[PDB]
């Protein structure tokens, strides 16, 4: 597993960094931060050690980190670590990956 | 200057009815030229004057289990502890502390507060019947 | 397993007797018996043969005759013995046990 | 297993407490206690000896006695020990641990 500010997930939980809300369109129209809502696009800063779905070796999380993935909906929690927003998820809940 | 001026004012001011304004001298004597005196209607012949020293309100009792003077059917103390709460007093854990310190001290307790739930009323009054302890709500 | 007052439980099945309700504070206040509700300390008086989770052997239970335990305060099965009640619990459902 | 207060946990049951909730802000702003919530920042009082999800050997606790844990919002037994409050959950629903 990998820590991340004094905070290291445990078993296959990923914390992640939501990226930053569009406010300005390609265009140049300022857009109200209200009506932006949650960003699915995030980066992986921290990786747990991984499940047990096998018996006798441990699984490695597929994700990595710095590896920028796609969020769903739901199923994220709220970690506040230096007063800055991060989220929580399974490791079977993320999407994708964006490889280039 | 003097209470014979009140007492005198008060007698012109009644019709010449000297004990109305004997009564109001001695009411103003007691109570001061600035207190509260109210009139209200009497059940015997003649006029009387009631004073009401210290701090007397119009809330009785929450249990009838409380009096330990059944000469007059009130509940009566000496020195006793005294815990006001302007909220109602439901839990077991919110009354019992108090009672810890009445019963370590060994003092009265009256619970001045705005109801008393069944929970704490039961144990203040299981309290009073079972081992005696002095305590009103 | 272990049989109490010709009774043993099936399976992993623990059956334990509930603790004296406290009626005395530490200072001396009575307490109503109608406010004390259940009593979540036991004390285990009999035992199961044990589950089969694995094939082959019998996994004995955990918990032994003579030990107090914490009970959670919903899975218990009233058993009336001997006119006296006992309650009748999972292997899995106890919560912990108090060692000296 | 590790015994804490003369409590040890059963199965992958794991005993913490709840850290001090704040009371003044960094300036100097006092905080009323009504609204503090619950603490989700805890450290690890007492493990048990683990689940058998695997059959043949026992599997240890991911954390041990004396690690700072992130606890979910839900999934909580209060525990009185000494007349004070610790906080019983299991080894998966622990979030991740803070290492130092």
């Amino acid at each position: 597993g990998q820590a991340f500010r004094k905070f290291l997930p445990l078993f296959d939980r990923v914390l992640v960094e939501r990226s930053a809300a569009e406010t300005v369109t390609k265009g140049g129209i300022m857009l109200p931060e209200k009506s932006q809502g949650k960003v699915l696009q995030a980066t992986v800063v921290a990786v747990g050690s991984g499940s047990k779905g096998k018996g006798g070796e441990i699984q490695p999380v597929s994700v990595k980190v710095g590896d920028k993935v796609l969020l769903p909906e739901y199923g994220g929690t709220k970690v506040v670590l230096d007063d800055k927003d991060y989220f929580l998820f399974r490791d079977g809940d993320i999407l994708g990956k964006y490889v280039d | 200057t003097t209470p014979e001026e009140i007492a005198q004012v008060a007698t012109i001011s009644a019709n010449g009815d000297k004990e109305i304004g004997n009564i109001i001298s001695d009411a103003m004597k007691k109570v001061g030229r600035k207190g509260v005196i109210t009139v209200k209607d009497g059940k015997t012949l003649n006029d009387e004057l009631e004073i009401i020293e210290g701090m007397k309100f119009d809330r009785g009792y929450i249990s009838p289990y409380f009096i330990n003077t059944s000469k007059g059917q009130k509940c009566e103390f000496q020195d006793a502890y005294v815990l006001l709460s302007e909220k109602k007093i439901s839990s077991i854990q919110s009354i019992v502390p108090a009672l810890e310190i009445a019963n370590a001290h060994r003092k009265p307790l009256v619970i001045i507060a705005e109801d008393v739930d069944g929970e704490a009323l039961s144990t203040l009054v299981l309290n009073r019947l079972k081992v005696g302890l002095q305590v009103v709500a």
